[PDB]
RNA sequence: GAGAAAGAGAGUGGCGCGGACGCUACGCCGCGACGAGUAGGAGGGCCGCUGCGGUGAGCCUUGAAGCCUAGGGCGCGGGCCC
RNA sequence: CCACGCGUCCCCCGCGAGCGCACGGGGUCGGCGGCGAUGUCGGCUACCCACCCGACCCGUCUUGAAACACGGACCAAGGAGU
């Protein structure tokens, strides 16, 4: 007879299509709320600096919790402690990059690798452009380019990370599931820096490129990305 | 380059029996199909055990 | 059976021929003439074949019957079709489809029949 | 009834010191000696014209002895208005210091 | 049905409409526009009546066949491409043709033809160049314009009119269109002093003369 | 009108020069057939700059355009006329060669049978 | 609304509300 | 699938993030409006300087 | 291919005869990351030589083996076919 | 403003249809122009020559060989984990 089978599979296809449309409205309004959150986070530090200055006092800002680390020195001739920490930072090739949250263990891990990396505090434009341009995902331990939101939602949906905006939000505002979102992100494969490094072997304080550039990593991401 | 060591880059396990028996290979042609197209892992274990060697499928006794 | 015969024939048959990184099978009921389980024409219970007639016009189509499997003389039935190109192919198409007689290779039979017919119309 | 090509000299191949890469010609174009001035010549049709012994065809004309190797002008090379180029066949090293024409007709004006 | 309207979004940039989805809901007024809910011919034969089948089966089959391509989207054919001009080419400017048998010669530009090519006459009384097509890229456009806003080219000349047929013979309508457009162009360039000599002369690069240094 | 194939790709070859075995220019006792050399001081085995190249796997042709003649076909060596009804089906991909041993009065029958069966023979007028 | 099991009737109701 | 670039390519950016459409609309409207405001203030200051 | 453990599952009551390729399953196809190498270890050779059992209704005085070649070619290569 | 209905119970205050454009799961043209029978066209490869860059002669013992370390004039056949 089939006149009920066709109408049932039409209703089922329409049901999952309306489900997908509701999910798209969900991630739209989540991205709007994220934009409002970033406005508040950017103006709040300025407003508190202003009230401290007009009160005469100072305002030590929040010491940053999110760094981006880039391996600038190659495979050859590495101390074994250093190559072990570079493996735990997942910086294997030269000019790889990873996000890293900061605490007492991780700061000393970055210190024990310091001549081989350039690591800094990335801003929201840096996190955006690294995710959209070079950001891939370790799906089934393969390397699938994040071309759709379903590739993120199938792996990280149980952490309420269902779109790339949620991914960017947790990376920038380091959340509870930063470990899982970060470990989902593959190590970034950046190109060699256009314009070029000033000096690879010496520290940034002494006019080189290694070590803790603080927020001058947002000049170097723009030209390695 | 990468800092990857290639010692254990290849699994050693079998893909097929090393026998040119044809009845065991027809059993393998059946259980490849049941292993990849059922969701029961009994088929995977019996596929692995058809793959194995005479010394790794030892004779089970009636007792 | 069929797969049992195939696991013997697949690398040992005297119709098999291997040179120039290619492989073939020169058995008399092999549509597309290539060594496969699908197209081999000896190891099956039912099989078509498309051959030119002994006369230089038409196509003899060969069917394998059901009952006499172990009787090779009265196993194959041969029907000679000597007509236009459209109705020859429609005859082979109906013969394979509407009998449900091994429908894996109706299209291979139609390709081979058309190849015989273009070779059998006079050469320019 | 006059010249419709700029004058250029095939200075060398694109080369490191102990390595040369023959897929990219280096053209020194006469008159332009700075990168602000080399911008007009990017993407231009450039040509190495030479004669030979036996006759070849000529499009829109009679068979004669002149021959060509065509090419484009890809991008600038260094501060002195030296430019790179890529040709269909790589140039013979006969041509080191010979007049490659740099046409005007892939025009952007 | 109804009469089709034009786009209620004014286009802001390409791919972005100036109005959001709620504002365009309001402008379309979709609050009040809801809705809810071949092969055989029979021919007489003087027998009986035969059922002729159009689109018959194929007679022949090639012994093996290519498969169907995947479907891509943005790859239009040439006839419906969008066509761009340079800013330095306006109807009335003078051109320096660089490639063909009319190379080097200075030429009045008429209009943009429908197939990307430029319509051309540097008038045949001056430098012996007819109503000819040319390519935009292969032409230097000098900064010398004439005000041809009140000339009427014949509308019956397109790419289909200048397209090559198959020795070559000049037809009569070529000569008639030539005189009909020269009678409008040539008194308008005799108004500008020393312009007819400029169009009769040719372009050349001499010694010490470089195009990147010279403006035109 | 030749017998054109089904598809005719752009056969790109990574290397057209052969691999000369090292010091085959030098002696006559060394033939030009490549042998990877196992020297301890060998300038080629340790691949110095400007030396004789080595036949790596990366020089391998594309699988779609491998063993392919410049006409678009693939060779198939044929001895008798009974080995052309094999290529009766593979008409638009695979061409036939007649072996060097095959006599003229059989090569004639092979060529006329391939002309009937629309199979390109690479050497159709070999001996005559 | 946008997750399947608990928002099924809500998606059904907005589907009716489209009509 | 060929990875296109969401920063350069627009509808891939919208597929990954549909709020980027209204952000990139509102910023075009904002920049055009600020532009005409600064042109009107420049014309007003030029007229007041002329007087 | 679909972010969300699991059925396009069954029962009881209120004209035109049509549809490409495939699948030597040891086959075919899709994803990712990867490629240094002496001594050495291992795998695959439709690389090569000689002879034997099978086999190609194989080839050959209408010219086999061998050898020569500024001829056409294939293979990353051992080599091979005209 | 990714907000659009009607109907009721509670509290604070599950199928609408069509057409179409496309920054949308990897290039197409539903665009063209020339030359071609005794001198022209294609053949990367293989024959000779020219030019630029590169470029020390192999085997072996060796911490290290182009070595002022030893073996080697050249060629054909035989020739060493059975
Ligand atoms: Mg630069
Ligand atoms: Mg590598
Ligand atoms: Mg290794
Ligand atoms: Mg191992
Ligand atoms: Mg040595
Ligand atoms: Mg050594
Ligand atoms: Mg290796
Ligand atoms: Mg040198
Ligand atoms: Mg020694
Ligand atoms: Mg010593
Ligand atoms: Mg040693
Ligand atoms: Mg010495
Ligand atoms: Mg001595
Ligand atoms: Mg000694
Ligand atoms: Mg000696």
């Amino acid at each position: 007879n089939f006149a009920e089978l066709k109408i049932k599979r039409l209703r089922k296809k329409f049901a999952q299509k309306m489900l997908r449309k509701a999910r798209r409205k969900l991630i739209y309004e989540k991205a709007k709320h994220y934009h409002k959150e970033y406005r508040q986070m950017y103006r709040t530090e300025i407003r508190m600096a202003r009230m401290a200055r007009k009160a005469g006092n100072f305002y030590v800002p929040a010491e940053p919790k999110l760094a981006f680390v880039i391996r600038i020195r190659g495979i050859n001739g590495v101390s074994p402690k250093v190559r072990k920490v570079l493996q735990l930072l997942r910086l294997r090739q030269i000019f790889n990059g990873t996000f890293v949250k900061l605490n007492k263990a991780s700061i000393n891990m970055l210190r024990i690798v310091e001549p081989y990396i350039a690591w800094g505090y990335p801003n929201l434009k840096s996190v955006n452009e690294l995710i959209y341009k070079r950001g891939y995902g370790k799906i089934n331990k393969k390397r699938i380019a994040l071309t759709d939101n379903t590739l993120i939602a199938r792996s990280l949906g149980k952490y309420n990370i269902i779109c790339m905006e949620d991914l960017i939000h947790e990376i920038y505002t380091v959340g509870k599931h930063f470990k899982e979102a970060n470990n989902f992100l593959w190590p970034f494969k950046l190109s060699s820096p256009r314009g070029g490094m000033k000096k690879k072997t010496t520290h940034f304080v002494e006019g080189g490129d290694a070590g803790n550039r603080e927020d001058q990593i947002n000049r170097l991401i723009r030209r390695m990305n | 380059g990468v800092d990857i060591r290639h010692n254990k880059d290849r699994k050693v396990r079998r893909k097929e029996p090393k026998s040119q028996d044809i009845y065991l290979r027809l059993l393998v042609k059946l259980y490849r199909f049941l292993a990849r197209r059922t969701n029961s892992t009994f088929n995977q274990v019996v596929l692995k055990r058809l793959f194995m060697s005479r010394t790794n499928r030892p004779p089970l006794s009636l007792s | 059976s069929a797969h049992l015969q195939w696991m013997v024939v697949r690398n040992c048959s005297s119709f098999l021929i291997k040179r120039n990184k290619q492989t073939y099978s020169t058995e008399p009921n092999n549509l597309k003439a290539r060594n496969s389980f699908r197209y081999n024409g000896l190891i099956h219970r039912k099989t078509v074949g498309v051959e030119p007639a002994a006369d230089g016009k038409g196509v003899v189509v060969v069917m394998k019957r059901r009952s006499g499997q172990r009787k090779p003389a009265t196993s194959y039935v041969r029907t000679t079709i000597n007509k236009n190109a459209r109705a020859t192919l429609s005859s082979i198409r109906h013969m394979i489809r509407k009998n449900k007689y091994h429908p894996d290779l109706r299209m291979a039979a139609i390709r081979r029949a058309s190849a015989i017919l273009r070779s059998q119309k006079p050469v320019m | 009834s006059g010249r419709l090509w700029c004058k250029a000299i095939f200075a060398g191949y694109k080369r490191g010191l102990r390595n040369q890469r023959e897929h990219t010609a280096l053209l020194k174009i006469e008159g332009v000696y700075a990168r602000d001035e080399t911008e007009f010549y990017l993407g231009k049709r450039c040509a190495y014209v030479y004669k030979a012994k036996n006759n070849t065809v000529t499009p829109g004309g009679k068979p004669n002895k002149t021959r060509v190797i065509w090419g484009k002008v890809t991008r600038a090379h260094g501060n002195s208005g030296m430019v790179r180029a890529k040709f269909r066949s790589n140039l013979p090293a006969k041509a080191i210091g010979h007049r490659i024409r740099v046409m005007l007709y892939p025009s952007r004006i | 049905k109804g009469k089709p309207h034009c786009s209620r979004n004014p286009v802001l940039v390409r791919g972005i409409g100036r109005y959001s989805r709620s504002a365009m809901y309001s402008r379309k007024a979709l609050y009040k526009r809801k809705y809810a809910a071949l092969a055989t011919v029979t021919k007489p034969v003087g027998g009986g009546t035969r059922v002729v089948k159009l689109r018959k089966m194929p007679r022949y089959y090639p012994t093996e066949d290519v498969p169907r391509k995947l479907l891509s989207h943005g790859k239009k054919p040439f006839s419906q491409h969008v066509r761009k001009l340079r800013a330095s080419i306006t109807p009335g400017t003078i051109l320096i043709i660089l490639t063909g048998r009319h190379r080097g010669k200075r030429v009045v530009f008429l209009k943009q033809l429908s197939s990307g090519l430029l319509l051309v006459t540097g008038p045949l009384s001056l430098n012996r160049v007819p109503l000819r097509r040319t390519h935009q890229k292969f032409v230097i456009a000098t900064s010398t314009k004439i005000d041809i806003s009140g000339v009427k080219i014949p509308k019956h000349l397109t790419d289909a009119y200048f397209k090559k047929k198959k020795k070559y013979e000049i037809t009569e309508q070529r000569k008639v269109d030539q005189k009909a457009v020269d009678s409008q162009i040539l008194p308008k360039i005799k108004a500008v002093p020393q312009l007819q000599g400029y169009l009769r002369s040719v372009f050349a690069l001499t010694n010490g003369v470089y195009p990147h240094k010279l403006v035109f | 009108a030749a017998l054109r194939p089904l598809v005719k790709p752009k056969i790109v070859k990574k290397r057209t020069k052969k691999f000369i075995r090292h010091q085959s220019d030098r002696y006559v006792k060394i033939k030009r057939n490549w042998r990877k050399p196992r020297g301890i001081d060998n300038r080629v085995r340790r691949r110095f700059k400007g030396q004789i190249l080595m036949p790596n796997i990366g020089y391998g042709s594309n699988k779609k355009t491998k063993h392919m003649l410049p006409s678009g076909f693939r060779k198939f060596l044929v001895h008798n006329v009974k080995e052309l009804e094999v290529l009766l089906m593979c008409n638009k991909s695979y061409c036939a060669e007649i072996a060097h041993n095959v006599s003229s009065k059989n090569r004639k029958a092979i060529v006329e049978r391939a002309a009937q069966l629309a199979i390109r023979v690479t050497n159709p007028n070999a001996r005559l | 609304i946008a997750h399947p099991k608990l928002g099924r009737r809500a998606r059904a109701r907005i589907a009716r509300g489209l009509r | 699938v060929l990875k296109k670039n969401p920063l350069k390519n627009l509808r891939i950016m919208l597929k990954l993030n549909p709020y980027a459409k209204t952000m990139r609309r509102n910023t075009i409207l904002r920049q055009a409006r600020n532009h005409k405001l600064r042109v009107e203030r420049a014309a007003a200051a030029l007229a007041a300087k002329s007087d």
